[PDB]
């Protein structure tokens, strides 16, 4: 048995969420709802198609009919941003099984421009041979940063080396970029740049020898 | 009350075994199907295998079948999984569950979880961090941890003193294998001449515990 | 219907080491000093068969037997509970609460499973010490250095036509089809149950089947103990036949096939009987659907 499950929906604060599960008449199996925060063990929220584990707010709700389960949020807040898997019982192969899970992205939170540092490389490791330039991205939303390095002003495609966005404490992104170079190479230019561009915006820092 | 705890995931070989513990505690352990799942990172759930209250019956998933061996024990309240002949993609959170009732066998819902150990199977050997500092030019001054591995890093401020303005980043894992990652902390440029700052790395997998003076530049 | 009988129940120890059964001889560990007894058979240098089984082996089955007994008055206590939980009929011409009478029936059990437990721990304490009895008698073999392994492999080679007269087959598609249904069963009243109607049929159905789910559980157990120690001794069977070994390596010899039998007689005893307490749970829940589906002009849940 399998499960089909959307990898993404968005939805607006305090509309209603629907995030559906898909089996060939489903209907007939129990359905059971997971919420996992990033980070976090998954949740029970909704067992057999309906029900509600005690603690779980009313605005989880549940259907399971023919060939499609859903979970319905309401109201939603931005809290409730986290991954959702949905679980039968696979009659076949006598085993549970979890569909693919869907990501919830609340939208419409306030967007936030990201602050840019930017440290050229340390002393004690050009006197190892070696060059970092580190470029810390922080407090920024959404999560979605493209970052661009420049020798003097060309751009530098090798050694460059760049995190996915994650998710802070303040539920804004962190993200870092890291280029690599001979120390021939940071003492030879009159500088070093991290670029970085958000939602059209651009945040430059700048370092020299 | 109730709690799951799970114990025993770290680095192994290629074709190497690892064993992964569960320790229950708040309820009655032995009426209770026991279920295993885990979670490569940034993928989904995936349900591994299951167990009886007694032990009589025992499923697996393909992905596992012939090389894992669920098993618990009921006088100990400890529910454990044998893996042998670990491959690269067995790299995931594993995850202790447990069923909603007694006497379900895994066909129920999932109330109880713990959070889970980290299973690490890689060729690649533990490697400790070098640690450089980055000079600061409100002001920005850190730590640089550069090529460790594996997983994770621990960095303090001052051994501990120092709290506020603290931001370490989510580390790179980079072409080579290896991560690095890097601890800002944002103090006012009032102490740059005034208080000290020491990054305290440390590494556990390696067993090495570095420490780096974070002074101004000065020619 | 109405279960007439709860020998289904079983208790162990808080070390899982000894397992009590309400079925003869209740310990397994009896039924391998019966097999000493028929070890000592054929060691002709060997004549205290009556003074372990006169004055120690039966008179520990008679305290046993004994302990059980007392536990009678718990385990009819326990059978009336049953009866009125599994049964909307009987519940109806009472007048409590189903949580206030099912959290009596929670009370006795233990109390009940407890009392086999707690009767029987001087009597458990008593197997430790037989077990070094035998082992004693064993070391009066005439023999030492070279002591034939003749009587261990003519003892195996009778087991394997011993597990031959148990239907391991047959009891293995039972338990899954039983198992196959009790699961089916139990996840459809988890969509059919509501709660705007009385739910005192809905109500006998999940208690019987948490009792149909115990009773399978402790199923799997025996059969996977059956299937372990008939594979263990036929590949002894097949595993290598020195001619002679030492009187301590035949010790353990006669200590790992007296175990591996005794475990399969233990569990024919208890498959034989759990299948008869299934196949009576599974019949009172399919009386009961009826109740459920017997009125469909009127209501169902």
């Amino acid at each position: 048995y399998e499960l089909t499950q959307a990898p993404s929906v968005s939805v607006a604060p305090g509309q209603t969420a629907r995030i559906t599960c898909g089996g060939d008449n489903i209907g007939r199996t129990s359905v059971h709802w997971y919420q996992q925060k990033p980070g976090q063990a998954p949740v029970l929220v909704i067992f057999y198609d309906n029900d509600r584990p005690s603690g779980i707010p009313e605005r989880f709700s549940g259907s399971n009919s023919g060939n499609m389960a859903t979970l319905s949020i309401s109201r939603v807040e931005v809290g409730d941003e986290a991954d959702y898997y949905c679980q039968v019982w696979d009659s076949n192969n006598d085993h549970p099984v979890f569909g693919g899970g869907t990501k919830l992205t609340v939208v419409g939170q306030p967007k936030a421009a990201p602050s840019v540092t930017l440290f050229p490389p340390s002393s004690e490791e050009l006197q190892a041979n070696k060059a970092t330039l580190v470029c810390l991205i922080s407090d920024f939303y959404p999560g979605a940063v493209t970052v661009a390095w420049k020798a003097d002003s060309s751009p530098v495609k090798a050694g460059v080396e760049t995190t996915t966005p994650s998710k802070q404490s303040n539920n804004k992104y962190a993200a870092s970029s890291y280029l690599s170079l001979t120390p021939e190479q940071w003492k030879s230019h009159r500088s070093y740049s991290c670029q970085v561009t958000h939602e059209g915006s651009t945040v430059e820092k700048t370092v020299a020898p | 009350e109730v709690q799951l705890l799970e114990s025993g995931g770290g680095l192994v070989r290629p074709g190497g075994s690892q064993r992964l513990s569960c320790a229950a505690s708040g309820f009655t352990f032995t009426p209770y199907a026991m279920t295993w799942v885990r979670q490569a990172p940034g993928k989904g759930l995936e349900w591994l295998s299951t167990i009886s209250g007694s032990g009589g019956s025992t499923s697996y998933a393909d992905s596992v079948k012939g090389r894992f061996t669920i098993s618990r024990d009921n006088s100990k309240n400890i529910l454990y999984l044998q893996m042998d002949s670990l491959r690269a993609e067995d790299t995931a959170l594993y995850y202790c569950t447990k069923d909603k009732d007694e006497y379900t066998f895994g066909h129920n819902a999932f109330d109880v979880w713990g959070r889970g150990t980290m299973v690490t199977v890689s060729s690649a050997s533990t490697k400790g961090p070098s640690v450089f500092p980055l000079a600061p030019s409100t002001a920005a001054l850190g730590c640089l941890v550069k090529d460790y591995f594996p997983e994770p890093v621990t960095v303090s401020w001052n051994s501990g003193a120092l709290t506020s303005g603290v931001h370490t980043f989510p580390a790179v894992l980079q072409s080579s294998g290896l991560y690095s990652l890097s601890s800002v902390v944002t103090v006012p440029s009032s102490s740059l001449g005034t208080q000290t700052y020491i990054c305290n790395v440390n590494h556990k997998p390696s067993n090495t515990k570095v420490d780096k003076k974070v002074e101004p530049k000065s020619c | 219907n109405t279960t007439d009988n709860i020998d289904y129940f079983d208790i162990s120890d808080e070390s899982n080491y000894y397992l009590i059964s309400q079925l003869r001889p209740h310990f397994s560990n009896i039924y391998f000093f019966d097999e000493f007894k028929r070890y000592a058979s054929y060691h002709t240098e060997i004549k205290r068969y009556e003074d372990i089984h006169k004055t120690k082996v039966n008179s520990l089955l008679n305290e046993a037997s004994r302990a059980i007994g007392i536990c009678n008055r718990a385990k009819n206590t326990v059978k009336g509970l049953i009866n009125i939980l599994e049964n909307p009929q009987k519940f109806k011409t009472q007048r409590e609460s189903y949580d206030v009478k099912l959290r009596q029936y929670e009370e006795k059990k233990e109390a009940f499973r407890g009392c086999l437990l707690n009767k029987n721990r001087k009597n458990l304490d008593q197997i430790k010490k037989i077990n070094n009895e035998i082992r004693d008698l064993l070391e009066k073999l005439k023999c030492s250095q070279d002591c034939q392994t003749n009587v261990y492999f003519d003892m195996i080679k009778i087991y394997l036509v011993d597990f031959k007269k148990m239907p391991y087959e047959n009891y293995d598609t039972f338990i899954k089809q039983y198992k196959n249904s009790y699961l089916s069963g139990v996840d459809m009243i988890r969509k059919i149950e509501k709660q705007i109607d009385n739910p005192v049929t809905i109500n006998a159905i999940k208690f019987t089947q948490k009792e149909m789910g115990y009773i399978i559980d402790r199923f799997e157990y025996h059969l996977q103990k059956v299937k372990h120690s008939i594979d263990q001794v036929t590949a002894l069977s097949d595993g290598v036949k020195p001619k002679q070994v030492t009187k301590n390596r035949l010790k353990e010899y006669y200590f790992n096939i007296g175990n591996y039998y005794s475990i399969f007689k233990f569990g024919k005893d208890s498959l034989n009987m759990l299948n008869k307490a299934l196949i009576h749970k599974e019949k009172i829940v399919h009386n009961l659907l009826g109740e459920l589906f017997g009125h469909l002009e009127e209501r169902i849940s």
